[PDB]
């Protein structure tokens, strides 16, 4: 059973989801995801949905992605009948296996039958040449954790072409 | 920064969260943020009679408590006083400072500050610093002003 520790010092993508969806007894599902340009208001990316492979996202943005000054990440999830503790999020962001940002983040109690929200609001020359040059080598894995137990691993990979 | 925003359901503390499309909270929304030089993270809690039992599952680690307040909501007031000196005596909010949104001032009936701060026995808290604001949510007035100050008055500590 993979912990929060666990994932802190990996220095690559995971090759494999490192969970099954079973796992997930709380049944927490993402029903949306949204992305927001806080200068001009424009919502870059939304994804919504009702109410070991585990999920996956191609990300399909632009060169001026990478030049923002500031983006609103925003997620709403339901949870099942059981009580969630210590709910927990870990997404860890390479580009050719080699991170380039980590976010550790612990949101806490989720009542059972919620729907929930949360949002965030939140590079070298060289490095935003070679990721536009090279769409979907940029890649994530986001682990949620549910009192230190993983129950959720989601992957996804960036264009910025 | 941590930052516990609750109150009755419909006192606007929803609202408040997105201003500084709408519905009733069963659960949490968390907005995480950068301002005056902090990292704030802000928990919405809902307000209906039966997620009440779960709020304190939120109070561990808080620096600042909003408690939102709708100034119309006369009849039930009691309730909300009720509610709020609860919360004053939880051993797990000793830190917080304490700020009262007196939100809905734009409608007609909404009782004033003065008013709340009788009806809410404001003066009795011996033990967390404090601060009663008026406000309209819908208007966006008088919230950052709010914040601003419970900011400058967690970070004396
Ligand atoms: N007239 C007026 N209406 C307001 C004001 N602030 C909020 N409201 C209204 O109050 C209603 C409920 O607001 P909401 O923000 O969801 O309240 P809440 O406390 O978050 N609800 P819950 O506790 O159920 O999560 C909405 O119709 C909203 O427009 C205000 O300053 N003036
Ligand atoms: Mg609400």
């Amino acid at each position: 059973p993979i912990g929060p520790e666990d994932v802190l010092g990996l220095q690559r993508i995971t090759g494999d989801y490192l969970c099954s969806p079973e796992e997930n007894i709380y049944k927490i599902d993402f029903v949306r995801f949204k992305i927001r340009d806080m200068d001009s208001g424009t919502v870059l990316f939304e994804i919504k949905k009702p109410p070991n492979a585990g999920r996956f996202v191609r990300y399909q943005f632009t060169p001026a992605f990478l030049r923002l000054r500031q983006v609103g990440a925003t997620v709403e999830f339901t949870v099942g009948d059981k009580p969630v503790n210590n709910f927990r999020m870990i997404e860890r962001h390479y580009f050719r296996n080699q991170l380039l940002k980590s976010f550790d983040f612990h949101f806490g109690f989720c009542i059972p039958s919620s729907k929930n929200t949360c949002e965030h609001i939140y590079l070298s020359e060289e490095l935003i040449s070679e990721m536009i040059r090279h769409p979907y080598e940029t890649q994530s894995d986001s682990f949620y954790f549910v009192d230190d137990r993983l129950v959720m691993h989601n992957k996804a990979d960036y264009s910025y072409s | 920064l941590r930052l516990l925003m609750l109150g009755l359901d419909n006192a606007g503390k929803t609202t408040i969260l997105k201003k500084f499309t709408i519905s009733p909270t069963l659960g949490f929304n968390i907005k995480t943020l950068e301002h005056r030089g902090f990292k704030l993270n802000i928990w919405d809690v809902g307000g209906l009679k039966s997620l009440r039992s779960y709020w304190r599952n939120y109070f561990e680690s808080t620096d600042g408590l909003i408690w939102v307040v709708d100034s119309a909501d006369r009849q039930r007031m009691q309730d909300c006083q009720r509610e709020l000196q609860s919360l004053l005596v939880e051993e797990r909010l000793a830190g917080a400072t304490l700020l009262i949104f007196a939100n809905k001032q734009d409608l007609p009936g909404a009782l004033s500050c003065n008013a709340i701060q009788e009806a809410l026995e404001l003066d009795s808290i011996r033990s967390h610093h404090w601060r009663i604001q008026g406000c309209s949510a819908v208007t966006g007035e008088d919230l950052l002003p709010g914040i601003d100050w419970l900011l400058d008055d967690i970070s004396s500590r």
